[PDB]
């Protein structure tokens, strides 16, 4: 802990006096330079003053030159700012910042919480910069040969309502705790910060600070409030039993990137079962092979060691922060690669209660066949049906892992006796030679 | 933990009715609740979501205004008033418990639709009902001209279970569904409330 | 980190010139440097590599003797004298930083060509320059009879960006290149230094 | 810890004396037999002497019999070798080895670090044996009925420049810390060690040691130094979006086997971006899906979850130890498998400034079409162009992931008016029926 | 660990003989022993299994009564008396050590047939032997008219090893086998005990 508490801020009147005291613990307070920095309510940071390790050299901003006295008592390891002959412009929040390095390469790492005292910037940093998630935004400081060119440029990220935080020091490096996402840059008399990829936590004010060997002050930057501006799933994945199938769905940042994805397994005719509830985690009661992993915007459900119980519709669902809806995936139809079976072919002439009912529904069946692709053509004595027969195939068998199809031809009562023979020809890979039972009237 | 839905049946287009979801086996007030729609032979279409009556209720973009979800923690029930029903809403409604409260060590379907009820079936159609007609045919039995889906078809009243394959019903020119059970046949049609043993 | 090349332009065959690569954003003396050649519409040809001036300078087998690489760590620049230039060397030269110092925890493109500059373009040809001729045509605009490649072509000076497809120029019988921008057109030819708004 | 330190080795002269002392801690030093073993620089182990648990029975090698006195002081738990009347052959490194078991089944497990003293083998173990990785090498000791047949055979693996390490004891077993890879064997008067599968850590000297009930010494084995014995890249790989594409390039041992491969992604018209820098590692700022893996001489770049931003030229580059050049890869042109689009066809008659310029460049365009394969034939009133029209296709669109092609026919100024109608016919999969706008003069 | 079988040779149909399996390298009394039959060019047919002489001996269903297995732990040998031999038993017999005693930390082929001997070859046939006749052919040599299988055929007495392909012998109309070695030829026939160098 290198915390620096601070107090002494309250309601005062113009032309008065105020003693601000901040106490530093956890480090050798008598060896590090410190400084007082000021932030007007809703305005960029303004560096009040700064005192060296020994307290011998003191530096003051020319806006407050000649009326603020910075002092440092190393015995109690505390540091004071004596504000005298105050003005109306001094109403702000005050921090005392630890200086990591000597001047001129000033580096403010640890900052006080903030004391609310009630009573132009050299670096022409842009007032604001708008970014988008995943973008590469370069927010560029600007100074003279005394500000940027000769001394280190340090970048502070101040979240709304918190003390500033160091991001970049010495023009290039980052502290232990800053993601590499942020990158410093400096060229001639112009510095910059590059944020590659943005998140919701990059919404903050970014300030560039540099010492001056001519102005003899640590000028800050101005504002630059950085602003950030359907689960597409495969229709039918498949794999052989014992394989590891990857069902990868993808939505958006609002759909899945920033929300917990879930994976459900709906077997035919049954309610879905949640197999994955977090981006990775798995509920108890589910086999350990059902792994889940969300990388960025793509969530992968890995099913290892397929079996006859693993064939089902695997949906991925995630809440939408924008649309405000728990959007599901398209629905991956997982099927196991079985050896091609032999379609057992049957046919039934319509019963006499069909004749008593006024219709004739003649049925042809193909049982225990793989794969799903198969055709049935109603050859009624070398004649093909014209868009009257209807057929639906079963789902893959829960144990045999095979298909069953039934084609029904629903013809008129008088149409049954006007013809003599009805038959159904089958086209499948398992039976190159067509098989057909030609029943007669 | 069990969620039982009631109120699924014949609905005239533009009609009004009320799905009631009795939830038991869990502290009903702690978990959010939701309704999920599934058109026959189609994917899951989220209907609506609620946590508190005084809070914000969330609805699908296609059902905003014509649906109203509500809770009754005293009765442990979740209610869905659907009015001015449109044709595409003929579906199966599942009452799903959406946990929103995760605790420290107890890790439980936080934000996942955890448990889904059996789901009722709502038919938004002006067509009237018709009793199933059973016709005996691997022994089989057709069940034709019943409205609406579903019908519970079985062999020997569930005594003979192995080898009983049921294929989904079809939408015919007359709009009347038909299945067949293949290996007496019991055909039970709840909407028309007829039990037939052939 | 940025490497900016300068010195790419018209070269008479057998001529002499100097590519200067200003490197900023990294400790120049802490990383080897290299030049990489890319013939227009072809792969990358490793030109040369250096780490120290007193150190051995690696050169490609096809450029041994006619090329000379050097450093200036005071200026943070990498220099390439190319003399007695031959026809196949018309290309784009990239100045690439080749890290050769890996540290304990900092894992950084050790031995990988890490960062590549924008690259300049060198034309080894005795043919003189010629200003582009812009002809307005999905709205399009041809730019024909300009030498040499590249030319910066855009719609409405970059205001209209979506749908602007630029196809690579061609080598015609006259040896004069031609592109067209399809969706005013801004055609900027640096070697002839002409800005045309049509 | 059962460590045994040892000291007392230094520069001496022939015919002198030297006291070597080794101190053992961590075990009951007064209960285990110990011994002094000697290794001449670059020569096999030679067992000097050995003293029992009580210090009562002492055994000496006949090469050093009568001039070395082994002694043991249990009170300080130390053990001494008094070398007297030294010879030139005694310049070596000395270890004191703990004996796990009684004699004759001697078993030397823990060894001293080695004291450098400066001043034939009974077991005819082979001088050397050459092995290959993954091989099954049998290095066979050999002795008489007194060496191998009656007493246990123990195998020591001495890494270059370290103390020996026990591998096999009692002819069959292994210590707690020796992989099962090593297997002892003994038959009659011939022992052997079998190494099934070899690695880089099996490069060592393997010695067989056995007691003698006749010679009354622990003879070692001799030596047996076990010894272990253009980036061709696909021109254009492809895959559907969401798939995992493997771009596998291969060079040589000098190209890629012994050097770190790197993978770069050059989007059309932009400088390449390093996606992989090590054989496996990935720089920050690159999506985690870009995996890399170098197996032997083949490096694989795996791109999982393709998108409209993933289409680029993926080069693999590696330094050459022989040619001394960063040899790169041919350049894999990755493209995404998009649904075949409909080529929007347009044509433009040459402008009148073409007539004022002396040429006529008539252009035909096919926009938003997939795949890359498409043809344009200039049908000038049922006549085909003869090698004058030139065309170049765009790269795959950064967002639409489709192609755009333009064919330009550059004919003479007088050639434009000598004909009346010019047209372009298109051949593509997306438009079976050709589409053409027949402009007129 | 090594198991060496002896006693494989010519057997008249209905004859009697004794396979002796000398086992060395392990404590013979601790592991069960078994005999496994392999018809030439066929699968492994388990013959018999034993652990103690006074215990229960297990035999294949096809060899019950005509086979007798026994041990001799003093000699570390496993004996198999086969009598009234039938035609299908012409095969290769492997003496296999079947560990049945697993210890705490030592995990060793418990209940697995661990180590198999080289196996002898038993021919149950009344046909007499006949010396091989070499017929030199990629150089090659044909060993025809030898009875029974096997014969050890090699090139240059094993000096020339690479490229020596040996194909399995065939059963001809005369019942006499024949191979050929392709790349002097050494043909060694143990049953007829003839060594031929051609």
């Amino acid at each position: 802990e290198v915390q620096v508490l601070e107090s002494g801020g309250g309601l005062v009147q113009p032309g008065g006096s105020l003693r601000l005291s901040c106490a530093a613990s956890g480090f050798t307070f008598s060896s590090y330079d410190m400084s007082w920095v000021r932030q007007a309510p809703g305005k960029g940071l303004e560096w009040v003053s700064g005192i060296s390790y020994s307290g011998g050299s003191t530096y003051y901003a020319d806006s407050v030159k000649g009326r603020f006295t910075i002092s440092r008592d190393n015995s109690k390891n505390t540091l004071y700012l004596q504000m005298n002959s105050l003005r109306a412009e001094d109403t702000a929040v005050y921090y005392c910042a630890r200086d990591v390095n000597f001047v001129p390469l000033v580096t403010f790492d640890y900052w006080g919480q903030g004391t609310l005292v009630t009573v132009q910037s050299v670096l022409t940093q842009p007032p604001s910069a708008s970014g988008t998630p995943g973008q590469r935004v370069t927010l560029s400081c600007t100074g003279s040969s005394s500000n940027i060119g000769s001394n280190s440029v340090t970048w502070y990220q101040q979240l709304p309502g918190t003390a500033p935080k160091l991001l970049i020091y010495d023009d290039n490096q980052r502290p232990s705790g800053v993601p590499d996402r942020f990158s410093g840059s400096k060229s001639g008399t112009s510095a910059s910060l590059a944020i590659s990829g943005l998140r919701s936590e990059d919404e903050a004010d970014y300030y560039c600070g540099t010492w001056d060997y001519s102005l003899s002050a640590y000028v800050f930057g101005g504002g630059t409030k950085l602003t950030v501006l359907v689960l597409t799933q495969p229709p039918s994945a498949s794999g052989t039993p014992g394989q590891r199938v990857t069902i990868s769905c993808s939505g958006s940042s609002s759909n899945i990137g920033s929300n917990a994805v879930s994976w459900y397994q709906q077997l035919p005719g049954t309610a879905p079962k949640l197999l994955i509830y977090a981006d990775n985690k798995r509920p108890s009661g589910v086999p350990d092979r059902f792994s889940g992993s969300k990388s960025g915007t793509s969530a992968s459900l890995a099913i290892s060691g397929l079996r006859s119980e693993d064939e089902a519709d695997y949906y991925c669902g995630a809440w939408d922060s924008s649309l405000n809806a728990y959007v599901f995936g398209g629905g991956t139809k997982l099927t196991v690669l079985r050896t091609v079976a032999a379609p057992s072919v049957f046919i039934f002439p319509p019963s006499d209660e069909q004749l008593k009912s006024g219709t004739a529904s003649v049925v042809c069946l193909l049982n225990n066949f793989y794969p799903r692709e198969a055709k049935v053509q109603w050859k009624v004595d070398n004649a093909l049906q014209s868009g009257n027969s209807q057929e639906s195939v079963t789902e893959q068998d829960s144990k045999d892992s095979t298909y069953s199809l039934s084609s029904t031809l629903t013809l008129s009562k008088a149409d049954y006796e006007k013809h003599k023979v009805y038959a159904c020809e089958v086209t499948h890979q398992g039976l190159s030679s067509p098989v057909t039972k030609s029943f007669n009237r | 933990v069990q969620l039982l839905e009631s109120g699924g049946g014949l609905v005239q287009p533009g009609g009004s009715l009320r799905l009631s979801c009795a939830a038991s086996g869990f502290t009903f007030s702690d978990y959010a609740m939701s309704w999920v729609r599934q058109a026959p032979g189609k994917g899951l279409e989220w209907v609506s979501w609620i946590y508190s009556g005084s809070g914000n209720k969330y609805y699908a973009d296609s059902v905003k205004g014509r649906f109203t979800i509500s809770r009754d923690n005293s009765k442990n029930t979740l209610y869905l008033q659907m009015n001015s029903l449109r044709a595409e809403d003929t579906a199966v409604y599942y009452c799903a418990r959406f946990p929103i409260a995760r605790t420290s060590n107890s890790q439980s379907s936080y934000d996942g639709m955890d448990v889904w009820g059996q789901g009722t079936l709502v038919t938004v159609s002006s067509a009237s009902t018709k009793g199933p007609s059973v016709f005996p045919l691997a022994l089989g039995c057709l069940v034709k001209d019943y409205f609406p889906e579903p019908v519970t078809v079985s062999w020997n009243s569930g005594a003979l279970t192995s080898g009983v394959h049921t294929f989904p019903a079809v939408l015919q020119s007359s709009g009347l569904y038909s299945l067949s059970s293949v290996v007496t046949c019991n055909v039970d049609h709840k909407p028309s409330n007829t039990k037939v043993d052939k």
